């Protein structure tokens, strides 16, 4: 709570949330995943396959959230962002991907991250924390 | 464990602090009066650490 | 977004962590088993360090 958000990440946050979305999309699609009404795993039908704006909003409620604690939650832990360039925001370019591993979504979800990405020792054990963190949010859910 | 711990910078310019004594002492040792021996050692210590 | 994240912060446990507020446990041999006189030996093997 005594947390306050820098500008820069409040204008990044709903975009960044929307296409996260589409990221789990996207992976469970790659797991086998095929839209449907009713919510059942064993059946393979659930409706938050679709889209953000078709995406219902309590889910997307509690996505937003959830991209907020942990925007929060990285900067309670001292860590310090930037915006590097505006290139790299701008540009989403990539080489075309197959309809088969592809989503009725326009735009291709992976960046050109081939070798030039990486994250030190520091960032994997912050990754670490917030899943612990992640986890103990969840368990104290449960708990209530 | 617990102290101790030279910060990178300031092995960094400890590094400097070698290299330019040693840009110094270079080409200009007839100048100091037989304390050369005394920069020498200076210049072995810092090597070491 | 390049987050320029803390130094890692190394921690060290120094006997902090412990059980209750007892620190020690002494094994001896009984009082009448005491030595006056002589050349004596015994073995302590080490199960942890
Ligand atoms: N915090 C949450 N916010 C939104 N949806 C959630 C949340 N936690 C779980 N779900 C949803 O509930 C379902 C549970 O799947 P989830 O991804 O949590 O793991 P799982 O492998 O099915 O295992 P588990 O039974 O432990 O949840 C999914 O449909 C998931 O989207």
């Amino acid at each position: 709570s005594q947390i306050v958000l820098p500008p820069h990440l409040e204008r990044i946050r709903e975009k960044l949330a929307e296409n996260i979305h589409e990221l789990w999309v996207m992976n469970k699609i790659e797991l086998g995943w095929q839209y449907g009404p009713v919510r059942d795993d064993n059946k393979r039908q659930h409706p938050c396959l679709v889209e953000f704006s078709k995406l219902p909003e309590q889910e997307r409620n509690y996505n937003l959230q959830m991209s907020l604690e942990t925007l929060k939650t990285l900067l309670a832990l001292g860590c310090h962002v930037g915006i590097s360039d505006e290139h790299a925001e701008d540009k989403v370019k990539k080489m075309k991907l197959p309809k088969n591993y592809q989503l009725t979504s326009g735009y291709k979800p992976a960046p050109m991250d081939l070798s030039f990405i990486k994250l030190t020792p520091s960032q994997e054990a912050m990754v670490d924390k917030l899943a612990e963190n992640a986890h103990n949010v969840w368990a104290r859910d449960r708990i209530r | 464990c617990s102290g101790g711990h030279a910060s990178n910078k300031e092995k960094e310019m400890v590094t400097s602090l070698f290299c330019k004594l040693g840009v110094l002492v270079r080409h200009r040792i007839s100048l100091f009066g037989n304390d050369a021996t005394s920069i020498v050692n200076c210049l072995h210590i810092l090597g070491q650490t | 977004y390049n987050l320029e994240a803390p130094d890692q912060d190394h921690a060290a446990r120094a006997e902090v962590c412990s059980g209750t507020g007892e620190r020690f446990r002494i094994f001896r041999a009984e009082k009448t088993y005491a030595v006056k006189a002589g050349r004596w030996y015994f073995e302590f093997e080490t199960v942890t360090a």
